């Protein structure tokens, strides 16, 4: 029991930027704090170690400080290979919790509106009991958007959805939500639409079958 | 300890004058 | 070279146990104390428990007292975790890590171990298609997917045209279901035109057998 | 190869209480971290390391400290120090000392010697490694050491050489002594003669030991300030000074022992040569759990109480700590 957090979960700059980073302790470490780094599919690396040491084969980029709660790390001259996931961790007591965690994003692409596009069920996934309809939102940036389901003009209720990595090319996302429901509560209902709502897009983006 | 002033007062007891950390002993 | 090489994928039930070992190469083992640690898919990464080598002191959190044992070897300088009557939510990447002594320090890390726990069976997946039309284009560039949805475990693998797209190809992270079965989707972004030029097939390649093969026309 | 002999500023820990009254708690306040609930001691296999009581800065860290804690509560209405006065604020606060743990910062650890008949200094062959040293309660006095921790085993003679005269003798009990310090409703404080005479001919034979067999005598302080000729030590605020000449009795007859102490508001300084002066049902239980002594013809030998370097209060406790720095290679 410690409790640590990160701030901010999510960040945007561009190659060569520098970058802060801010990690927080509820009952005051002292500077029994390491800094890890993390790629999908790869494991964590040491970057910082005490709070300001740092591991010998470490770019001199990346550097650390703190006090007793609060913690940073700069990286300074950031490069392309510095766009992962960072955490915070704390030694001194309990279970030496990590981080929220943080990840950084290359802060290009300019403001980019989503292609919105929609797929009713295929009847051949409906010969089947289930039924579900997947609304796509390809290439955008910033991450943060919203996107509501509306059948026959009403909305809340439960559908799931999932996010791209982040780039390999272009630097932009795409997303998916998926409607589960079975022949029965489909047949009933005719309209069936996405509401999303972005940034670059002016307005609520609606798209619809039936 | 002040030694110089220490050594004086053990002095007359015929005993020489040694420090305590800030204190006046004599020996 | 210094590292660390874990043991490979495990798939438990729930009530059973695992084992997993941890091989070191390029640091002198005999003055470390082995840290083990899992993250749980996009959650947050937890200290399970340590093992110092040269005393063989150990010592683990609160939460897997009772059902972790952590133990070493010094012959071939092995470590090695079990953890007892396992349940779902012990769904996670397990790695093994060095550090120096004291209580805790920094830590050098291994490759990680997936291991998964569901009461569900093997089951393969099912193929639906995202077919393309008015709606689903939009800007004179179309948009394809395959959905695959109910199979267990992962992972699966995507291509187009058997490996001939990969541009506009956005593959997506599966989402495990409430009925413990993973699902998710593939699409593609083509030039309006292309379709009539041009046929579109995915294939769907899951860790057993199952491989279903699938034309997206429309 | 992996740690160093290292200098680092140590973090304290506390089981204080913010709200208190004590006034040790407002040094403890938000200068102390909690003292961790789950603490870690881990042996270090196939290993022997040399520790050196008398040459440690964990010893000058807690002086500095005590000095502090002793400024910033009970300032003395009027330091003097012959050549320049200081009359200032002397409010009345409440004073009694509460244990403090010491604490490396990350990167160092302090090895801690669990041979119990370690005597100071030299190889230790049992070595732990720990966060936080135990608990230290910063009491300042001569010639006794109070509210101490006791030797774990047999009575240990701590010294830096027995060859020289000049290095004092901390005798390290095995087990206690109480001692009651009243002003009774211009003081004394009386002890049990029947334990305490039992407890101090067990430390002339381990004096013995060491000192072939020969014949242990005790004598009175030669001369010199009150504060190395009398246990002079601050209870709950009040300093007192008991003339210990009836405890270090050489024909000892065994009932309760009574000590002839002074309460003085005029004292010299221990944190630095000088003189102070503080603003005016008071009593200090305390184990007696140490003694300090200086050897001064025959076959006998003489020893007198010592104190007065207030290191040595320190030494005591931080003997068996070693700060080190651990290195991380391979
Ligand atoms: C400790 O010493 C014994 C032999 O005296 C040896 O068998 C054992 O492996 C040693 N341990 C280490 C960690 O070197
Ligand atoms: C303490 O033991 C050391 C060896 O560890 C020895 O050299 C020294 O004489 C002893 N000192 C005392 C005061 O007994
Ligand atoms: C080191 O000391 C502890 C006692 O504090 C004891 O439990 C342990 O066995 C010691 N190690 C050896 C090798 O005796
Ligand atoms: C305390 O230590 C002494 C050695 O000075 C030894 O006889 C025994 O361990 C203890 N004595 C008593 C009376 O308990
Ligand atoms: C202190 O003396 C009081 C009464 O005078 C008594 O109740 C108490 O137990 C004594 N304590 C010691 C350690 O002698
Ligand atoms: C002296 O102390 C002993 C404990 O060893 C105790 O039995 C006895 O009652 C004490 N005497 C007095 C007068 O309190
Ligand atoms: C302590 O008592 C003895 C015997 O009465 C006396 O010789 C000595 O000077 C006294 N010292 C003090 C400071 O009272
Ligand atoms: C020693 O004990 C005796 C017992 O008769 C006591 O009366 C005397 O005052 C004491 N003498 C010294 C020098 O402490
Ligand atoms: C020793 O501790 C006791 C209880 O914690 C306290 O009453 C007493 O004042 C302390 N002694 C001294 C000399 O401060
Ligand atoms: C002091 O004496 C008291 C009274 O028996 C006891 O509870 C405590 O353990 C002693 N404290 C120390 C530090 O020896």
């Amino acid at each position: 029991d410690i409790q640590m957090t990160q701030s901010p979960s999510s960040l945007s700059a561009s190659v060569g930027d520098r970058v802060t980073i801010t990690c927080r302790a509820s009952q005051s470490i002292i500077n029994y704090l390491n800094w890890y780094q993390q790629k999908p599919g790869r494991a964590p690396k040491l970057l910082i170690y005490a709070a300001s040491s740092l591991l010998s084969g470490v770019p001199s980029r990346f550097s650390g400080s703190g006090s007793g709660t609060d913690f940073t790390l700069t990286i300074s001259s950031l490069q392309p290979e510095d766009f992962a996931t960072y955490y915070c961790q704390q030694s001194y007591s309990t279970p030496y919790t990590f981080g929220q965690g943080t990840k950084l994003e290359i802060k290009g692409q300019p403001k980019a509106a989503p292609s919105v596009t929609l797929f009713p069920p295929s009847s051949e996934e409906l010969q089947a009991n289930k039924a579900t309809l997947v609304c796509l939102i390809s290439d955008f940036y910033p991450g943060a958007v919203t996107v509501a389901w509306k059948a026959d003009s009403s909305p809340v209720k439960a559908g799931v959805e999932t996010t791209t990595p982040s780039k390999q090319s272009n630097n932009k996302y795409a997303a998916s939500s998926y409607l589960s429901l079975t022949p029965e509560q489909w047949k009933s209902h005719r309209s069936y639409s996405c509401q999303v709502t972005h940034e670059g897009s002016t307005v609520e983006k609606t798209v619809a079958p039936t | 300890x002040n030694l110089h002033f220490c050594q004086l007062r053990c002095k007359s007891l015929g005993l020489l004058g040694r420090c305590a950390x800030t204190y006046c002993a004599c020996v | 070279q210094v590292q660390l090489v874990q043991s490979g994928p495990e798939v438990k039930k729930p009530g059973t146990s695992m084992k997993i070992s941890c091989k070191a190469s390029g640091f002198t083992f005999t003055r470390s104390t082995m840290q083990w640690v899992r993250q749980a898919r996009g959650q947050r990464l937890e200290w399970i428990g340590w093992i110092v080598v040269g005393s063989g002191n150990t010592n683990y959190a609160q939460k897997f007292q009772e059902r972790v044992t952590i133990t070493r070897d010094m012959s071939t300088s092995t470590a090695y975790m079990e953890l007892s009557s396992l349940r779902s939510e012990d769904t996670a990447v397990y790695y093994c890590a060095a550090a120096p002594v004291g209580p805790t320090s920094s830590d050098y890390w291994g490759q990680g171990t997936l291991v998964t726990v569901s009461s569900a069976s093997t089951k393969g997946p099912s193929v639906f298609p995202l077919a393309p039309s008015s709606k689903s284009t939009s800007g004179g560039t179309a948009a394809l997917g395959c959905l695959v949805k109910d199979y267990f475990p992962e992972p699966v693998t995507v291509s187009w045209n058997s490996g001939a797209l990969t541009s506009g190809v956005h593959t997506f992270p599966a989402v495990l279901q409430s009925s413990g079965l993973y699902s998710l989707s593939s699409v593609v972004t083509v030039p309006s035109s292309s379709l009539g030029t041009q046929t579109y097939i995915c294939n769907v390649n899951h860790k057993p057998s199952n491989t279903k093969v699938d034309k997206r026309v429309e | 190869p992996v740690w160093k002999d290292a200098d680092t500023t140590l973090f304290c820990a506390s089981d204080a209480k913010a709200h208190e009254t004590e006034v040790h708690n407002v040094w403890a306040t938000h200068a102390c971290v909690p003292t961790d609930p789950n603490p870690q001691e881990i042996h270090l296999e196939n290993v022997t390391e040399n520790f050196n009581m008398w040459k440690n800065n964990m010893v000058e860290q807690m002086q500095e400290d005590v000095i502090s804690l002793w400024d910033q509560s009970l300032q003395p209405c009027v330091k003097l120090t012959g050549g320049s006065v200081i009359k200032q604020a002397c409010p009345k606060i409440s004073f009694d000392p509460i244990p403090i743990h010491y604490c490396t910062p990350a990167g160092y650890v302090i090895l801690k010697c669990n041979d119990k008949n370690f005597n100071g200094t030299g190889p230790c062959k049992n070595v732990s490694s720990v966060q936080c040293t135990h608990g230290i309660k910063p009491v300042v006095s001569t010639q006794l050491l109070l509210n101490g921790s006791l030797a774990e085993e047999e009575i240990i003679i701590r010294s830096e050489n027995l060859t020289n005269n000049a290095k004092t003798i901390i005798v390290h009990l095995n087990k206690s002594v109480e001692i009651n310090c009243t002003r009774p409703s211009k003081a004394y404080c009386e002890i049990n003669g029947t334990k305490w005479n039992k407890v101090l001919k067990q430390v002339t034979e381990k004096l013995k030991e060491h000192f072939n067999n020969k014949t242990i005598i005790f004598q009175p302080p030669s001369g010199g300030d009150l504060e190395i000729t009398m246990h002079s030590f601050n209870c709950r605020g009040e300093f007192f000074y008991c003339n210990t000449t009836q405890l270090f009795n050489n024909t000892c007859c065994n009932g309760t022992i009574t000590l002839p102490c002074k309460i003085k508001q005029i004292i010299n300084m221990w944190q630095g040569t000088g003189q102070a002066m503080y603003a005016p049902k008071i009593n200090c239980v305390s184990n007696i759990t140490g003694i300090l002594l200086t050897r001064d013809n025959t076959s006998n030998e003489t020893f007198r109480p010592g104190g007065g370097n207030i290191k040595d209060n320190w030494r005591s406790e931080l003997y068996k700590y070693k700060v080190v720095q651990i290195e991380p290679l391979g």
